DNA sequence: GAGTTGGTTGGACGGCTGCGAGGC
DNA sequence: GCCTCGCAGCCGTCCAACCAACTCAA
């Protein structure tokens, strides 16, 4: 007999495409070790381990990798009499499938389940784990999708008079479908009833009668929602069966603990027989939703398994330094590291290395892992790529890790593996997830996304780019930045040399692959990304896989859908704020609105359902008292206030914020473990609250309302201007401030008092507090912010004093540098360190900024520049104090010309992308150094890697060696690409660095910041910065010699004052 | 006021304007050297040395203290201190000041400009003001001593000598003064001759006619230089008692500009 | 796969050199 | 006959528009 539904993964195989590098034939002659073998071999796929050999697809006692599978290929491998009792189980994922009573007729299901799938029906499968670690699938029957259509519009269009008419109209539209993909549909595939509902859009909208239509399949629904009566608006046709299951059963969650219990007529869940299992579980059940309850109290995650994996690839074409492409047969996967952790204890349980060809891990690496108390690696050796890939997919099916991680696994590792399995080897993937066949196992490009049924893929690259701001997101850079580990590396360039050298050298590739996976495991258990993702899944009412790969909209949509249903609604299917740039040495207080856009929505009761576009809709209400009128995008809009009708968006936000405040109240009195869970929960509520405004503003999104989004920004803009006008009018004089806040008497500094808004952006304003000290301004700022909030705005709008700057440089909109009263420097919208610059310019640029902020002499002098137009500083001496700033530029200029220097401080570098002949433009600096190395120096030039270089001053030797005709196989004034030189050569011959190149780059770096001191004029800024350097003038050496032999006398340096003077007297007498 | 100050207005300003009028753009990039004697302006044109001395006597006021100062004429690599004197730069120009302030070697020159307005009144043209710090160190090599021979040539005569000069290093030019004041200039083709006498189209006047000589120039830029400078008649001054002999040509029109050419072989 | 930078092409502004020929 | 005045052509300098090149994922 075997399984009721066929298993589509490979449980047997006796022929396959054998692809392997010829270099593994270590007895073959040197001519015949290039490229790959590629042919068909009639053999069972083998694996070798520690001198033993097995078939990859054999299940039995002596396996080389761990298993958590009961069935294999329709044979039950559980011990005799294995029959666990299941009461509580945890759900981590929910599948949605169609079952047919005819397909399931051999399975011994009770009649109540067969009824739910006769002739067809949707089954919701809860995937999970018991407290004893048994894998469970609970199949829930009886959930139906449904949509609405307006009864009067349907009755007037289709001439229906009873619900059974509409059932036949829909059956007809499906019977008559192109290609007859819906053959055999009947009115019994439908149910229709008449209900009263309101469209969620507009306040004037009256309740109406609708047909609520139930359907047995999403395939049918997604045809009816666009092919049937396109003129008739439909409601909630896009809602999946999982969402209906979650929303129609109060309290149910997509991630969490459940209990099996007796249903309405004391009915129980039925355990499936093994040959009726749909998944790779230990036990499976049939039940209805009344057999389920949420288990209160239980909150600990069970022993789920995490696989952390990484692939290593080798290009096999005419250049092994080309990046590998999966569609090329010769570009092989050569190794896969695979680490298996317990997700509940965080312990590493297994270290597996899959290797194409023999592989001896270094004793050094084995000793290091043993000293760290980690499992001894198991090396699995394969003769070909197919046997290795099949064994890895066999491990994925048999061990069935619920969570999978790695670095760039969505963007590179899975796409490469699955392209090999699909395109090269023709393996069907639909049985390799949790389901035994016909499941989703799919990759697609946007960068990429993945869905694998019953497997949660979490790539750490996405987690870390979102959490940490870094120059580079290579795993090396992340390991140094986050973990503080100085790890080793193997460039793809070295890989093909190591691979060919033998098993010990393939062992070094293995060490590197394992160490990569160990670092990614450490990143995972630091950030715990499954805990924040599961917290969002629980809050939003969607599965964890959709939480990761679907956007922000579905999270708000599902919460709105729950609330809208409870309220009877249905959802239809689809310059004075600009900165005057400059430097302030009087204190600046930053006022910031807490959660501006959510608090506007709440304070003003904005919603789909409180909006009107029409004056007659609000003619029975009183203006101002019962509704807001507001001009938005030229249109007059009306929003009724909460006592007339409460906004759904406002109710969502209020209930979430109350929940967040409640959670954060409990954190200080909770265990170190509880505090982690509560922190993840409070963070989930913040991300969902912040997405509400965006949800309304997506044109062509789920449930768009551009009127609500535009109203939120319109109110936000007016609130900044109101805050500004209030501050300027209320505290124009120190006596007015002092009358509101009596400690201001202690704050009063020398000089004139004022308060002025100097900058504002979206939800923040900066107030310059001239004539006050910084020390009290944060405390007075809290009281200012509280006073403003109570004077101008409705709760829950709240202005807060964020910070006090002692010194600030406004550069542009969203660009500034400042120092906070607590000594910390803060930078926004500006990078002071450039990736392409030498260390000399990065370090000196930062020294000029540090000096502007940390010498009060220079700060005071810089603040004086604002008292005059930028052009006027061209024609008068700069302020007293900037001479210390000029001295840094003079020292920097000197430090290029100094002969004792470390040339390494000035090194630029670039990598050859391809062999030098293939370049379009020959002048790229690093190409000049390639040709200078290979010709002028006659050294071996570096092969397709990073070339270091420096820029040299134009001289003889340089002008001569620019005749590099060896490049085939302007001269008066050389270009920067010609003046490039090797650092080792430059040291050895004491060559002069190019003062114009490095110093003009230093001024280019400086001006982008200091533009703000001189009215954003880059030309004035650069001109004034040049003037600090000491100018000198001399005739050329040859000219000086000739003129001395012509009897000319020397005026200037190298002579005493009276010699110079008397020589000028001679000069005027001769030139008479 | 400043310790060092120089002023031009009225008749003295018209004198300096007339001196720069034929010089056009030829001096805008240059070295200004200043002392108790006046301002010496130095440049090189086609590689040859060029000088314009402005004596303290030619200014409305001239006051100096402390060491010699030197300034490059270009400010911020764009505007020139000497722009104000070009023939049509500021048509209403009325008065000019240089004020030099500070302590050596870090003194700053500020140049200020005034123009004529309603009822002839002076207004400071403040946008045009220039500021330049002195060179921290400099060396410049200048002519000195008395020339061995001097000969004065008119607007014609000098243009004949320039045309008689060889076009290139391929054909060197000989300048000669023979017996009975027979001045001559010649090359492989062209030749001109004049009758020099002590201080009529053939007649030439000079300071030391008895000193016969014969000298060569063999990379001769001087037809390019002296026409670039628009020299309308001038004095040929010969330095002969020197390892490398030299010819200095001093203009005798409104401009007192001089260019110095190195000779061969003596 | 998107931001920065060193090099190439192009047209315009400004000033000089050489030719032709008007006024004296 | 010859001094000097204007036009036509060449050159240098300059701003602008554009291009090919890194960098990265193994
Ligand atoms: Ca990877
Ligand atoms: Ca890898």
């Amino acid at each position: 007999t075997g399984p009721t539904q066929r298993h589509t993964y490979y449980s047997e195989c006796d022929e396959f495409r054998f692809i392997a590098p010829r270099v593994l034939d270590e007895d073959a002659p040197p001519e015949k070790r290039a490229g790959v073998h590629d042919g068909h071999l009639k053999r069972a796929p083998k694996v070798y381990c520690g001198g033993d050999e097995r078939d990859v697809l054999r299940v039995g006692s002596g396996g080389f990798w761990p298993r958590r599978s009961r069935l294999w290929g329709g044979v039950d491998h559980a011990p005799a009499g294995f029959n666990p009792t299941v009461t509580v189980f945890h759900v981590y994922d929910i599948l949605e499938n169609v079952e047919h009573a005819y397909g399931m007729r051999a399975a011994q299901f009770h009649a109540r389940f067969m009824d739910a799938i006769t002739p067809t029906g949707t089954v919701i499968t809860l995937l999970g784990l018991t407290p004893e670690g048994h894998r469970v699938a609970v199949h829930v029957y009886g959930t139906r999708q449904y949509f609405y259509m307006n009864k009067e519009e349907v009755d007037r269009h289709l001439q229906c008079r009873a619900p059974r008419d509409l059932c036949e109209r829909m059956a007809a539209a499906l019977r008559e479908s192109p290609g007859a993909s819906f053959r055999g549909i009947s009115a019994d595939h439908f149910e229709a009833e008449v209900v009263e509902r309101t469209d969620v859009y507009y306040y004037e909208t009256r309740p109406a009668l609708f047909y609520r239509v139930y359907v047995r399949s999403g395939r049918v629904l997604s045809y009816l929602c666009d092919n049937f009566c396109p003129a008739i608006k439909k409601y909630e046709g896009g809602v999946d069966a999982t969402t209906r299951f979650i929303l129609d059963n109060p309290g149910f969650v997509t991630f969490g603990w459940y209990r099996l219990k007796p249903g309405r007529n004391n009915t129980l869940a039925q355990p499936r027989a093994p040959m009726a299992f749909g998944t790779s579980s230990d036990v499976e059940f049939n039940c209805t939703a009344d057999n389920l309850a949420i288990e209160g109290g239980m909150s600990d995650l069970p022993a789920y398994k995490l696989m952390c994996f990484d692939i290593e690839c080798k290009a096999g074409g005419e250049d092994e330094l080309a990046f590998p492409v999966a569609g090329h047969p010769e570009d092989l996967v050569i190794q896969i590291s695979c680490l298996l952790y317990d997700l509940s204890t965080t312990a590493l349980e297994h270290v597996l290395l899959f290797s194409l060809g023999s592989c001896d891990l270094p004793e050094s690496h084995l000793n290091e892992l043993a000293a760290r108390g980690l499992p001894t690696p198991v090396v699995l050796e394969f003769d070909s790529e197919f046997e290795m890939l099949l064994a890895f997919m066999t491990l994925v099916k048999q061990y069935g890790p619920e969570f999978v991680t790695g670095y760039n696994i969505i963007n590179f590792d899975w796409p490469f593996l699955l392209a090999k399995l699909t395109d090269i080897y023709k393996v069907p993937l639909d049985g390799y997830g949790r389901m035994n066949g016909r499941g989703v196992f799919r990759v697609w490009d946007i960068r990429s996304k993945i869905k694998v049924n019953g497997m949660v893929n979490i790539d750490m690259y996405g987690i870390i780019t979102d959490k940490i701001k870094l120059s580079s997101y290579k795993l090396n850079a992340v390991a140094e930045a986050v973990l503080k580990d100085k790890k080793k590396d193997l460039s793809y360039r070295d890989i093909p040399a190591y691979y060919a050298a033998g098993p010990a050298q393939r062992g070094v590739i293995g060490e590197y692959c394992i160490q990569d996976s160990l670092l990614v495991g450490q990143l995972f258990f630091k950030f715990l990304p499954h805990l924040e993702l599961s917290a969002v899944a629980r809050l939003a009412g969607i599965n964890i896989t959709r939480t990761i790969y679907d956007g922000q909209q579905i999270r708000v949509f599902t919460c709105l859908l729950r609330l809208a249903d409870q309220k009877g609604f249905i959802l239809p299917d689809t310059r004075v704020l600009d900165p005057t740039s400059g430097f302030h040495v009087n204190p600046v207080v930053v006022f910031d609105f807490a959660s501006l856009y959510p608090s506007i929505i709440q304070a003003h009761n904005l919603c789909f359902s409180t909006l009107s576009l029409r004056a007659d809709a609000v003619a029975h209400l009183e203006a101002g008292k019962d509704y807001l009128e507001i001009e938005v995008g030229g249109r007059r809009l009306f929003f009724v206030k909460a006592h007339v009708r409460e906004s759904l968006l406002s109710i969502l936000l209020r209930d979430w914020l109350a929940m967040r405040k409640q959670i954060r109240s409990r954190i200080p009195q909770s265990s170190p473990e509880e505090a982690v869970l509560l922190d993840k929960q409070q963070a989930a509520i913040k991300v969902v609250c912040n997405s509400v405004y965006g949800f309304t503003g997506v044109q062509h999104g789920l449930l768009p309302c551009l009127h609500v989004a535009a109203t939120v920004t319109t109110i936000g803009r007016e609130m900044l201007l109101a805050t500004r006008e209030y501050v300027h009018a209320r505290w124009a004089a120190f006596e007015q401030l002092l009358a509101d806040f009596p400690e201001a008497a202690d704050m009063r500094a020398p000089g004139p008092y004022s308060m002025r808004i100097i900058y504002g952006d979206t939800d923040s304003i900066f107030v310059l507090c001239r004539g006050l000290t910084a020390a009290g301004l944060t405390a007075v700022g809290d009281k200012m912010a509280s006073h403003i909030s109570r004077a101008l705005f409705l709760p829950p709008i709240k202005l807060e004093c964020e910070k006090t700057f002692t010194k600030l440089l406004l550069i542009a909109k969203k660009k500034y540098i400042g120092v906070i009263y607590g000594g910390k420097m803060l930078i926004k919208g500006v990078d002071l360190v450039r990736k392409n610059n030498c260390a000399f310019i990065n370090r000196t640029s930062r020294a000029l900024v540090d000096l502007l902020f940390y010498d009060d002499t220079v700060s005071g002098a810089a603040a004086a520049l604002a008292e005059r137009p930028a052009e006027e500083w061209l024609a008068r001496p700069l302020p007293e104090g900037l001479q210390a700033f000029g001295a840094v530029l003079v020292d920097a200029h000197r430090r290029i010309t100094d002969p004792e220097r470390d040339i390494q401080d000035f090194v630029l570098t670039a990598e050859l992308s391809r062999h030098p002949r293939a370049y379009t433009n020959k002048r790229l600096a690093h190409l000049t150094v390639y040709y200078k190395l290979m010709a002028r120096r006659a050294q071996v030039p570096s092969i397709k890697d990073r070339i270091p270089y420096v820029i040299v001053a134009q001289t003889r030797e340089v002008e001569e060696t620019v005749a590099r005709l060896a490049a085939l196989r302007k001269p008066r004034k050389l270009l920067v690409s010609e003046l490039a030189e090797d650092p080792a050569y430059a040291i050895a011959h004491g060559v002069a660095l190019n003062t114009d190149y490095y110093f003009s780059h230093l001024l280019g770096a400086a001006c982008v910041t200091f533009k703000a001191l001189f009215g954003n004029n880059a030309k004035i800024t650069e001109s004034l910065l040049k003037r600090f350097i000491p100018e000198v003038w001399h005739p050329p050496d040859d000219v000086a010699a000739r003129l001395r032999t012509a009897g000319f006398g020397a005026v200037g340096a190298g002579a005493t004052a009276e010699e110079t003077r008397r020589m000028l007297h001679r000069a005027f007498d001769t030139l008479a | 006021g400043a310790p060092c100050q120089v002023v031009l207005q009225g008749a003295e300003l018209n004198g300096i304007l007339q001196a720069f009028a034929p010089l056009r753009t030829s001096l805008l990039d240059s070295l200004l050297v200043m002392g108790d004697r006046g301002i010496l302006i130095h440049n090189t044109i086609f590689g040859e040395q060029v000088f314009l001395p402005l004596e303290h006597s030619q200014f409305s006021r001239y006051r100096w203290r402390g060491p010699t100062a030197a300034f490059l004429s270009l400010v911020d690599q764009k505007r020139s201190l000497l722009s104000v004197f070009r023939a049509n730069q500021y048509p209403d120009l009325r008065r000019v000041e240089l004020a030099i302030t500070g302590q050596a070697p870090f003194r700053t020159l500020v140049q200020r400009i005034w123009t004529t307005t309603s009822d002839g009144e002076a207004v400071e043209l403040a946008s045009e003001t220039l500021m330049k710090r002195e060179l921290t160190s400099f060396v410049v090599l200048v002519p000195q001593g008395t020339p061995d021979v001097q000969l004065r040539l008119t607007r014609p005569q000098l243009t004949k000598v320039l045309n008689a000069t060889g076009a290139d290093s391929a054909t060197p030019t000989t300048f000669e003064l023979g017996v009975n004041g027979k001045f001559s200039v010649f090359t492989t083709s062209t030749c001109v001759t004049f009758a020099a006498r002590e201080e009529n189209a053939k007649t030439v006047y000079g300071e030391n006619t008895h000193r016969t000589f014969s000298v060569v120039v063999d990379d001769c830029s001087m037809r390019a230089v002296l026409r670039r400078l628009q020299v309308g008649g001038g004095t040929l001054k010969f330095f002969l008692t020197t390892p490398v002999p030299s010819l200095c040509v001093t203009a005798t029109g409104p401009n007192a500009v001089s260019a110095v050419f190195l000779l061969k072989p003596q």
